């Protein structure tokens, strides 16, 4: 009958500079011979060809497909990806959402700490030097 | 009852400090023969630097002392081979024990000997306070960090933290005993003041230790920077402040070192008696840093093995925090007062603490 | 940079019917692509769990993988004697950049009841002496626990350095061990002495057992 | 769905060596293949992977030391400069979700010593259950297989793992327990096979009077 595909992780949150691996799977009989990945954009969905910008990779086996995205960019990479598997009896699709965390949130306890140190130094340096 | 109270309390102190060193050492050995050595190396170095700084405290104070302490069989050389051997803080303990015992056993000595004994117990008390915030507090943070990071808690570590806790309990009780016994105790329940002192100070002391631990386990490579930075600022604050705690001016480097490190975990008035302003400033530092640290944990949530239950200990943190705050208010409002060898360091500190 | 997997603990024990847990800590986010494997001695490994939680085909429900992010944990319940093996975790998150490095390994030893060892000794056969070497074999059979001390005594003298031990893995049927001790000597030193004994000490033995034989007789 | 490695043997350091993994029951264009190695008594080291499209990725520590390629039915792994630290068993494994299908594995030994045949000596049964076995001593290199009565005797067979000797040759014993009554009316023969030296030896273990 018709195939039923599902994502291993429906939503992921990786960070820039790394490489995300989204994977869809299916257990229908007959197995899914071909898989295709599309990136959702406003009013249109663009196919993800292997080797694009030397950073995309697609690895497909019977009923399972991995989408590797290297060097996570903050402008084009985050969003929704659609995997479509077409068995001899039909086709199905799954939706995976990917977010890219930046270094702003990653180096959060570094800026926080140095800011707090600065504030402390200003507080003590005005509370004593001129006020006291 | 004074003699008995003294000798038994001091026995308690010595035993406690012993047990604490013993557990720490045992833990270290276990670490080294158990697996990774970096935790053994860290506890050895922490122990070392602590011991060495208490050692240089005791040697400084001895050098300053006027004509007294005549019952010192080693004439200026063994005292120094001892302190130089990193083995110390024991001579003061044994001295307090032997003095007190000789007095208790004697029918009724002169009012000079008794004063000497009181000074000995006041000195030991002080060095215990300094020992606890220089050694047991860091050691406790370290042990908590390893338990929470590795995820496998063992018997040695549970006992090391019940020991650390007992050491902080004794320490702060002995220091309240000292602080009140040095000046006329106008109220009638100084023991009740001492108990609510232990409760307040430890109740808010613990969350800071848990915080630092949590950090140390979520980012072990940022602890150095964090502590060094905060310690730089605290030191600077003490330098901007005044320091006349011990005779040698040049040697104040150590006193400001320790004051710097003790502020990192609690509130210790340096030299002035202007309250309700430097308290809030402290509490806002300590609170802001602890909140930031907890926040770092709630950010990097899924980053530690499922070991100690973290969905039960953390609530207890805010509870102990709130409670400590309450009893601190209750201590200042209600109990806090308004206003022959003699310890000039403890007279100093007592007068600057009770304005 | 290849992701490194920190598998702990190295060893873990439990009694028949208990429950064991193993933790794997990844150097970076490998959120859900971790597989667990069971390798028996000699045989090749067999895939147990994929995607950190999905059970492989034809695998019992006793194995349960949990965790995500950088911390994963495998748990077994109702520990049968056929579970004695080494277990490994493996990350496969974006292999093209971080590789698929394996974990250190976790030898799972089942803790059955104490079993005393049956001791037999075997003198070197006449054919072996033709070659010019003599090998005496002391066999400890179907015992538990694993810790045991074998001692070779030649003419009441305690030998050391001229023997070699070998210990087999836990039996899949009764969780027992087997150990061979092969004393090696030249023809000359073998003919020089007369009595050879194998003093075996073990927890399952209430008294030291000494199996011995006489050369020729 | 199975695979089978071949090419394991003893080689001198520096001489290249090519291992071959032949798949069976599936095409190499629809599944990836992993190469994993394991030192004697150690853990598994991941070497590299070749995808279906043909892309090859190698481990950080193994960059340059190996080379993976493939034909329509086999995957080849060439070692350009094997070292003494390269002696290990190499497995090939089909990559679908982790490594499900694994191969029997082939042993690659890198050393300067030469091959040497095994010597078999009988352990005569002592004199209600008797034990007897065969001592496989002074052979090189690994491995050696031992079977009893052409494989008809399996219950009670204990094959001890080999151990390195001073001379540099391995040695092990294969023992088996049988009823004492059977020693008189049953022939016990051990069948030792050492492929690297092509040595087949069937040694009977008769009791002593
Ligand atoms: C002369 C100068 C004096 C002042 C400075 C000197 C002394 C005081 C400084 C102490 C800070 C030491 C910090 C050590 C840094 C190096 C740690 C390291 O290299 O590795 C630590 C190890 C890492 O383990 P991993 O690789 O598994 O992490 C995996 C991590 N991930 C999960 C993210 C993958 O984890 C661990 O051991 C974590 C354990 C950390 C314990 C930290 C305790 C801090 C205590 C502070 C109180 C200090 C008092 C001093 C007394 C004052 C005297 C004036």
């Amino acid at each position: 009958g018709p195939p039923r595909v599902k994502a291993v992780k429906s939503s992921e949150h990786i960070n820039e500079g790394e490489t995300a691996m989204l994977v869809c799977k299916s257990e229908s009989v007959p197995p899914v011979t071909d898989w295709a990945w599309y990136k959702i954009t406003d009013s249109e969905d663009k196919a993800l060809m292997q080797g694009s910008e030397s950073r995309f990779f697609v690895s497909s086996s019977q009923g399972r497909s991995e989408l590797h995205i290297e060097n996570l960019n903050m402008e084009a990479d985050p969003g929704q990806y659609r995997c479509q598997g077409t068995s001899s009896k039909g086709s199905d699709q799954a939706i995976i959402t990917l977010r890219v965390r930046s270094h702003l949130a990653a180096l959060w306890p570094f800026l926080g700490i140095v800011a707090e140190v600065l504030v402390l130094v200003t507080i003590i340096f005005i509370y004593e030097k001129r006020r006291k | 009852g004074a003699l008995l109270r003294d000798l038994v309390l001091g026995v308690l102190g010595t035993a406690a400090f012993l047990l604490d060193l013993g557990t720490d050492l045992w833990a270290a050995v276990q670490y080294a023969l158990g697996g990774r050595y970096l935790w053994a190396a860290l506890v050895l170095a922490l122990l070392g630097l602590a011991s060495v700084a208490l050692q240089l405290f005791s040697w400084l104070w001895l050098r300053a002392d006027p004509a007294g302490l005549h019952g010192s069989q080693p004439p200026r050389r063994c005292l120094a081979l001892l302190h130089l051997l990193q083995l110390g803080y024991l001579y003061r303990c044994v001295q307090e024990l032997r003095q007190g015992l000789l007095v208790w056993q004697q029918e009724e000595p002169s009012e000079f000997d008794l004063a000497y004994a009181d000074f000995l117990a006041l000195d030991i008390s002080m060095l215990r306070l300094f020992e606890t915030f220089l050694e047991t507090a860091p050691q406790l943070t370290l042990v908590l960090a390893i338990m929470l990071q590795s995820g496998r808690a063992e018997y040695y570590q549970w006992v090391g933290i019940c020991t650390s806790f007992l050491g902080i309990s004794w320490a702060l009780l002995d220091y309240h005993r000292a602080l009140r016994t040095c000046l006329p105790s106008k109220p009638l329940l100084g023991l009740g003041s001492s108990v609510i002192y232990f409760l307040w100070n430890l109740l808010l002391l613990w969350p800071r230790v848990l915080a630092v631990a949590l950090f140390s386990a979520l980012f072990p490579s940022y602890v150095a920077l964090h502590f060094l930075g905060l310690w730089l600022v605290l030191l600077l604050w003490v330098w901007l402040q005044g320091t006349d705690f011990m005779p040698d001016p040049s040697s104040e480097w150590l006193y400001r070192v320790t004051v710097a490190t003790i502020l990192y975990f609690s509130w210790f008035n340096v030299a002035e008696g202007r309250t309700r302003g430097r308290a809030i400033i402290h509490f806002a530092f300590l609170l802001s840093d602890s909140i930031l640290l907890v926040a770092t944990w709630v950010t990097h949530s899924s980053w530690l093995p499922s070991g100690i239950p973290l969905q039960l200990w953390l609530p207890v943190g805010c509870g102990c925090f709130f409670l400590g705050l309450a009893l601190r208010l209750v201590y200042y409002h209600w109990l806090h007062p308004s206003c022959l060898p003699q310890n000039r360091r403890m007279t100093h500190l007592a007068q600057k603490f009770f304005p | 940079a290849d992701v490194v997997m920190t598998q702990t603990p190295s060893s873990v024990s439990a009694a028949v019917g208990g429950t064991v847990t193993i933790n794997c800590q990844a150097s970076q986010s490998i959120s859900a692509y971790l597989a667990w494997y069971q390798q028996k001695p000699g045989q090749p490994p067999k895939l147990l769990i994929y995607d950190a939680s999905d059970l492989a085909s034809g695998v019992s429900s006793r194995f349960k993988g949990s965790g995500s992010g950088t911390q994963f944990t495998l748990t077994i319940s109702a520990l049968e004697c056929a579970d004695a093996a080494t277990y490994y975790c493996q990350s496969y998150y974006a292999i093209i950049t971080y590789g698929a490095a394996f974990g250190g390994g976790t030898e799972v030893v089942v803790k059955r009841t104490v079993a005393a060892p049956s001791v037999f000794i075997f003198p070197p056969s006449d054919e072996q002496l033709k070659s010019g070497t003599a090998s005496v074999v002391c066999l400890l059979n179907n015992f538990y626990p694993r810790e045991a001390k074998v001692q070779w005594k030649v003419d009441n003298a305690l030998q050391s350095g001229n023997s070699q031990e070998s210990v087999t893995e836990q039996d899949s049927k009764d969780c027992t061990y087997s150990l061979s001790s092969t004393l090696t000597l030249s023809k000359a030193d073998y003919e020089k002495h007369k009595v050879y004994a194998c003093e075996v000490t073990h927890q399952g033995l209430s008294s030291p057992v000494t199996k011995s034989f006489n050369r020729g007789e | 769905q199975s695979v089978e490695e071949s090419g394991g043997r003893l080689v001198t350091p520096g001489t290249p060596l090519t291992l071959t993994c032949t798949v069976s029951g599936f095409s190499l264009s629809d599944y990836a293949m992993n190469w994993v190695r394991q030192a004697p008594g150690k853990g598994l080291e991941w070497i590299g992977i070749i995808y279906a499209s043909g892309s090859r990725y190698y481990a950080s520590w193994a960059k340059g030391r190996f080379t993976i390629s493939k034909t329509s039915t086999t995957v080849d792994l060439k070692i350009t400069s094997p070292t003494t630290e390269d002696t290990a068993t190499y497995f090939c494994a089909r990559y679908y979700a982790g490594s499900d299908i694994w191969g029997p594995g082939t042993l690659v030994t890198v050393s300067s010593a030469s091959t040497k045949g095994p010597s078999v000596f009988p352990l005569a049964p002592s004199s209600g259950t008797a034990a007897l076995g065969c001592l496989v001593k002074d052979y090189f290199p690994e491995p050696v297989t031992v079977s009893w009565n052409s494989g008809a005797l399996t219950s009670g067979v204990h094959t001890f793992p080999a151990v390195l000797q001073s001379s540099g040759l391995y040695s092990l014993s294969s023992v088996v327990t049988v009823p004492s009554s059977s020693l008189g009316t049953q022939t016990y023969i051990c069948n030792v096979n050492h492929k690297p030296s092509n040595t087949k030896v069937d040694k009977k273990v008769e009791p002593k009077s």
